RNA sequence: UAGACGGUGAGAGCCCGGUACGCGAAAACCCGGCACCUGCCUAGUAUCAAUUCCCGAGUAGCAGCGGGCCCGUGGAAUCCGCUGUGAAUCCGCCGGGACCACCCGGUAAGCCUAAAUACUCCUCGAUGACCGAUAGCGGAUUAGUACCGUGAGGGAAUGGUGAAAAGUACCCCGGGAGGGGAGUGAAAGAGUACCUGAAACCGUGUGCCUACAAUCCGUCAGAGCCUCCUUUUCCUCUCCGGAGGAGGGUGGUGAUGGCGUGCCUUUUGAAGAAUGAGCCUGCGAGUCAGGGACAUGUCGCAAGGUUAACCCGUGUGGGGUAGCCGCAGCGAAAGCGAGUCUGAAUAGGGCGACCCACACGCGCAUACGCGCGUGUGAAUAGUGGCGUGUUCUGGACCCGAA
RNA sequence: AUGCCGUGGUGUAAAGCGUGGCAGUGAGACGGCGGGGGAUAAGCUCCGUACGUCGAAAGGGAAACAGCCCAGAUCGCCGGC
RNA sequence: CGCGGCACAUCCACCUUGUGGUGGGUGUGGGUAGGGGAGCGUCCCUCAUUCAGCGAAGCCACCGGGUGACCGGUGGUGGA
């Protein structure tokens, strides 16, 4: 029973081919240069989903910090005070209140000062 | 009713081919072998093994000849007689081949272990010498 | 157990007892499919061949020196990897035919005759047309008085011509003798129609 | 066709009654003068073919 | 008694050639019967005597050197060739595995002999869990042709309009080629470059990006544009609709920021400046044979299980007991045998055999036990098929030398 | 000092051992520590080490950087330490 | 560590108390040579059923689905 080949093997020419739509040079119209380029893609983007967690907090600690450096506090002195105060908001909404409620952020910069010990290089 | 598309194999009877040399998600490219030396295109022999004096040649032969007129007898126990004949009677060398307990056109020989309580009256081949005595404890006889 | 016989434009004459050793053995079905298996395996002709690279024509010489040309070196004209050379690993003419013990071959018979006969599938006539000559139109019209469904096995004797030839081109009818019964032909039938002279030559082939 | 069996390890190897593959020592057929009797004795006799080759020398019988 | 198979404008027992079934042979050849014809026989048979004669010659035998047999010169018979020597005709001669004696068997050196067995260039009739144009023969096509070589030899590639040529009248641009309009057709998205018409590769149009930037060509973050759909509110011409704007959502594009050293082989280690790959399409490597070997899953029967050749059947079915494996082992063997070999051993070992989970009964007893019954009815087991994993002999996973 | 052998405790799922089916491997690499050969030279060479990592291990760190330091990726998240 | 999906092994309860499923704990899931387990897709045959000149195969595009090999829907092209 012999038996030709073409109608199996199709099936995973099609789907690398429309998955490399956007591709430049031979790596959107030649299978085998094709079916390398999906195995950087897939592993970059496996790189890049457990990678943009780390970005985004990247993000929002560079925000925090500029909104704290004009409510002269410094970054390092805010996660304390609001951690000694037991204020859990996490840094994505903290740095979302830095820009789309500026006069809120200070009424937790103000309770960040409080808590914060009278001392804060003095041994504990 | 039962019909052709009734019909399946039992379970475990029919397991699958291992189909070897078709792609890395199962025995890949090299197909069990890995190597690059003798394993990977060829058998090795049994009979070698790699330059030494092999195991068939180290040791000496088994001692002796083979008797070439050597008559075999095939045997039945008289603890068989006991519970193939549990009556007793005339025990042939015809009547122990349909019972199932020596083979055909062969030589006879009773042996001696079990218990004979049954009254028998064996014709036979070549009696053994413990079985003499448990036939006639019972009132037999034992004939050539 | 008690299965009647029938005569053809008729009613009921007589009666035949089915042994229950016979006809009501319990169902193996994976005895079954290893015999039925086994059945279409000695019905494959096996006629299949290809032409390794020694059988293709000529293909003798080595085409080109080895080295010093910048091709790669080929050896034979038909190498499997050529286009048009020898074929590796194909198929050779063989014999499918599977040495199922004795036993076992008897047992699925009787068993598919048992779930035939458990179910009322079973039916006994004396002859198929009335007379000598033959005649189709009269023989289908008899075996839709008995059963109405699209298979059917007509178990008639050896010698008897008129009710062989009376069925020979109907769709659904196949035709054998009592000593050629065989599970296949028996699991594929809705059912059985025996000749009374066809049933008693069965049962008395058994005791 | 058939399977032919080795005519070294028929010649150098049995069976037992249970399955056991027995063969005989070496360092016995000549050279006797220096080995003590303690030493002939205990190349006397047969022994039971080791557990590492038994997988080769049943494999050779069959 | 026909529902085989094909043809017919698309799946036909009832439209055609056929099929089932049944008729048919001037002549030629073949088989058979009967006559003609030809040939052979038509005198010995039985009993007895036991003297003689004959029973296949350069042969047997022996010896030298070889061949071949399970048998490789070995203790080497039987059989065959050459060289030399070279018999006996039954009270003979030859064989029975050196050789001898007895006993058994047969008549060498003359010839002929059906059947069962092996094969297919070719001739009829069927069939395929065989191929379907890079497949199957090298050969569906000028095929052993074209072509290559002095020669022996090597040896390709090339199938498909449509149901029917109805194969595009005529007109127009053009020298033609090719095309446009008509026209045939179900369809010209079938035009003798012709069924379907993929991919690489080559254009034309069009959306967004791109001429200050160092890019394994992607990926995550991401503004802007373009496109197509759509909740709130404006024109409400509104049965309208979206006309436009803000929102929301698909699809294309990606200014810009971060991260990022191709695939394969082979390697201690390769993005490697180690090897292989220009690209796409088709093809190209663990297969088969065997009651083979070992181990396993499963099914049948089970102290038994199973047949091979062959035989009868339209077939896959029914017969067929020769054989094989199991059933008792030990020993070099004679042999003995639940034992046996070694040995001077009723010493010890080797290998083999042997249920105390079980009350009871026994000469048991501080208790378990010892031996044997009764079972409370303890758990052994092989063998045949079909799968799978390795293995043996074959080319044996495929490709490659000098 | 360690290491090793036996034993009595305590702890610990994927430890050990016997017997079958199918293997692969038998070219190793650098780093810590103890040594030989070398000139107490080598990214050198040859041994020891219930020593480590690479081999066959991605991630974070050492600017880059198989073998060093931290730590062993089942998958998803615009959470936390 | 948090929250959610899957997978294997083991323990513990329930049901044919086992050939296995139900539920709850707990541990585990980098991987080359290599070993074991369970599947996808193509072609041929048998059986049963169901589509098809009111448009099959094949091919193309779009919208969808699965833990993976891959699959379903709508349309266009095409002609068994
Ligand atoms: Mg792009
Ligand atoms: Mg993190
Ligand atoms: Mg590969
Ligand atoms: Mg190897
Ligand atoms: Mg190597
Ligand atoms: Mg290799
Ligand atoms: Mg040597
Ligand atoms: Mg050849
Ligand atoms: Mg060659
Ligand atoms: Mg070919
Ligand atoms: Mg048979
Ligand atoms: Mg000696
Ligand atoms: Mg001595
Ligand atoms: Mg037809
Ligand atoms: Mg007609
Ligand atoms: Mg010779
Ligand atoms: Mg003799
Ligand atoms: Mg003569
Ligand atoms: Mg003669
Ligand atoms: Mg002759
Ligand atoms: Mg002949
Ligand atoms: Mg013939
Ligand atoms: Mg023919
Ligand atoms: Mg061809
Ligand atoms: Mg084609
Ligand atoms: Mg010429
Ligand atoms: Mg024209
Ligand atoms: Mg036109
Ligand atoms: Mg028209
Ligand atoms: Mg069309
Ligand atoms: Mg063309
Ligand atoms: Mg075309
Ligand atoms: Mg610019
Ligand atoms: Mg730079
Ligand atoms: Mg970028
Ligand atoms: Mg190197
Ligand atoms: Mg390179
Ligand atoms: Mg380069
Ligand atoms: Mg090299
Ligand atoms: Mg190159
Ligand atoms: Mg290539
Ligand atoms: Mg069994
Ligand atoms: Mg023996
Ligand atoms: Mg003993
Ligand atoms: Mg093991
Ligand atoms: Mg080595
Ligand atoms: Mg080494
Ligand atoms: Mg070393
Ligand atoms: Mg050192
Ligand atoms: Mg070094
Ligand atoms: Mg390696
Ligand atoms: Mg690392
Ligand atoms: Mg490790
Ligand atoms: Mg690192
Ligand atoms: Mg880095
Ligand atoms: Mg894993
Ligand atoms: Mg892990
Ligand atoms: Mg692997
Ligand atoms: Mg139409
Ligand atoms: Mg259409
Ligand atoms: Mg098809
Ligand atoms: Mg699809
Ligand atoms: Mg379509």
């Amino acid at each position: 029973a012999r038996v030709k080949r073409a109608v199996n093997a199709h099936k995973k020419r099609r789907s690398i081919l429309k998955a490399s739509r956007g591709y430049r040079g031979q790596r959107s119209r030649l299978y085998r240069k094709a079916k390398e380029q999906q195995l950087h893609s897939l592993n970059y983007a496996y790189r890049d989903r457990r990678a943009r967690k780390g970005e985004f907090r990247k993000l929002w600690i560079a925000r925090i910090n500029a909104a704290a450096r004009l409510n002269d506090i410094t970054y390092n002195r805010l996660i304390q005070g609001l951690k000694a105060a037991g204020v859990e908001v996490d840094r994505k909404n903290l740095a979302d209140i830095a820009i789309s409620d500026p006069a809120a952020f200070t009424a937790l910069v103000d309770v960040a000062r409080a808590a914060l010990p009278e001392d804060v290089n003095a041994p504990s | 009713t039962l019909k052709l598309h009734d019909l399946r194999p039992a379970r475990g009877s029919k397991i699958a081919r291992t189909r070897v040399g078709r792609g890395d998600g199962s025995k890949g490219k090299t197909a069990g072998r890995g190597t690059k030396g003798t394993r990977a295109r060829k058998q090795v022999p049994v009979t070698f093994e790699g330059g030494q004096m092999p195991i068939h040649m180290r040791l000496p032969k088994l001692k002796g000849f083979r008797n070439r007129f050597r008559t075999e007898y095939e045997i039945v126990n008289v603890g068989d007689i006991n519970r193939l004949f549990p009556q007793g009677g005339a025990v042939g060398v015809d009547d122990l081949v349909a019972k199932g307990a020596v083979r055909k056109n062969a030589l006879v020989k009773v042996l001696g272990d079990g218990k004979l309580t049954a009254k028998v009256d064996v014709s036979a081949h070549k009696f053994s010498g413990s079985a003499r005595a448990k036939i006639t404890a019972a009132g037999g006889s034992a004939t050539e | 157990l008690k299965i009647d016989v029938k005569t053809p434009a008729g009613k009921v004459d007589g009666a035949i007892e089915l042994p229950a050793e016979l006809f009501d053995v319990p169902a193996n079905i994976a005895l079954m499919h290893q015999v039925v298996t086994a059945q279409r395996a000695a019905a494959r002709q096996g006629t299949h061949s290809t032409k390794t690279r020694g059988e293709v024509s000529g293909g003798g010489r080595k085409p080109y020196r080895q080295k010093g040309t910048g091709r790669a070196r080929q050896g034979s004209t038909r190498a499997p990897q050529f286009t048009g050379g020898g074929v590796v690993h194909g198929p050779k003419p063989r014999d499918y035919s599977q040495r199922t013990p004795k036993k076992m071959i008897a047992a699925a018979l009787r068993g598919a005759l048992s779930d035939r006969a458990r179910n009322g599938r079973i039916h006994a006539i004396t002859e198929l047309v009335e007379g000598q000559n033959p005649s189709t139109k009269s023989a289908r019209a008899f075996l839709a008085s008995l059963t109405e469904r699209k298979q059917v096995l007509v178990v008639i004797g050896r010698s008897d011509e008129a009710g062989a030839k009376s069925v020979r081109n109907l769709p659904g009818v196949h035709i054998l003798a009592p000593d050629q019964l065989n599970t296949y032909d028996v699991l594929r039938a809705d059912d059985v129609v025996f000749s009374v002279e066809a049933l008693n030559a069965y049962i008395a082939a058994n005791t | 066709p058939k399977a032919k069996t080795h005519s070294g390890a028929s010649k150098r190897f049995r069976r037992t009654g249970t399955g056991k593959i027995v063969r005989q020592k070496a360092n016995r057929r000549h050279l006797l003068e220096h080995k003590p009797s303690t030493r002939t004795r205990r190349l006397d006799g047969r022994t039971v073919v080791a557990a590492n080759d038994t997988k080769r020398v049943t494999s050779l019988l069959n």
